[PDB]
């Protein structure tokens, strides 16, 4: 199974989404994070051309648990580069699983010919096993 | 928040504010507008225990608050951070001293005073404070 890091020059960091922050967004008390109920929140909110039909419940004040990687708006549009440049689930309508499933045709994009489809390989597999089998003389032998 | 020591009153302007007396019962209550329920919204015919659940978390940090953050210093020390003086502009306590005053009786002596007393309350005492470093102009001010 091969995959690319979903980077993506469209996603923000949740708080630079928010339009009006509070206390219980940014403060970072421990004593709301503990025993709020879980958030529900949409692609809108996380990539700008995020579709706003797909709706996500996540854990409160989880932004301030892990930081997403960044792509200047630049690398957008350059074709080569492996980075998601549409927000996941654009083009599969407003279905969370087929967002998350990794949409194999978004990486056509940057390669230059898919004669061998997108990744390929070439291994030797030694493989040994010790098991009862008659050699192929006793079966081929009669008596 | 006066703005002119010419809008200080009599009494404050020649001896100064009054202060709280020593902490006791009935001079450290809680906060006048200590809360002594916190309601909570319910449907018509259920309540979300989740919510109680988030209703009590945000009581608490409104208590804590009340009670004993009402500085934004003091609210910023709740996380475990700090705020220069600075911050919130307070002024830089320097050194504190503290000390009881005692004396002594003076006996009456003549034919009515003679059995009398009159207390004389004398104390001798230090204030030092350590050499401490300036770093912009201002006042050392030492209050009693």
């Amino acid at each position: 199974l091969i995959r690319f890091p979903p980077i993506s020059p469209l996603e923000h960091h949740y708080l630079a989404g928010k339009s009006q922050l509070t206390y219980t967004d940014l403060a970072g008390d421990p004593a709301l994070i503990g025993n709020l109920p879980p958030r529900e929140i949409s692609y809108r909110d996380l990539f700008r051309d995020g579709r706003s039909g797909i709706k996500i419940k996540v854990a409160e004040s989880i932004w301030y648990r892990t930081h997403p990687d960044y792509v200047n708006f630049k690398y957008h549009d350059l074709h080569g580069f492996p980075f998601l440049d549409d927000a996941p689930g654009t083009s599969t309508g407003d279905n969370l699983q087929e967002a998350i499933l990794v949409r194999h045709q978004d990486y056509d994009a940057c390669f230059q010919s898919q004669q061998l489809l997108q990744w390929n390989k070439q291994a030797r597999y030694n493989v040994s096993v010790y098991r009862h089998m008659p050699t192929v003389r006793d079966s081929i032998m009669t008596s | 928040t006066e703005a002119n020591p010419s809008n200080l009153n009599e009494d404050d302007a020649r001896y100064g504010f009054r202060c709280c007396h020593l902490k006791n019962i009935w001079s450290a209550p809680l906060p006048p507008e200590t809360k002594l329920a916190e309601e909570m919204g319910i449907e018509s015919n259920s309540i979300d225990i989740m919510g109680l659940q988030a209703a009590y978390a945000q009581l608490h940090t409104e208590q804590e608050r009340t009670y004993f953050m009402q500085r934004y210093r003091d609210v910023i020390s709740s996380f475990g951070g700090s705020t220069s003086y600075d911050a919130d502009n307070r002024p830089l306590l320097v050194m504190h001293t503290d000390f009881w005053a005692s004396g002594y009786d003076v006996d009456g002596t003549d034919q009515s005073s003679l059995g009398q007393f009159s207390g004389r309350v004398q104390q001798t005492f230090k204030h030092s404070v350590p050499r401490f470093f300036v770093p912009e102009h201002g006042v050392m001010m030492t209050l009693a």
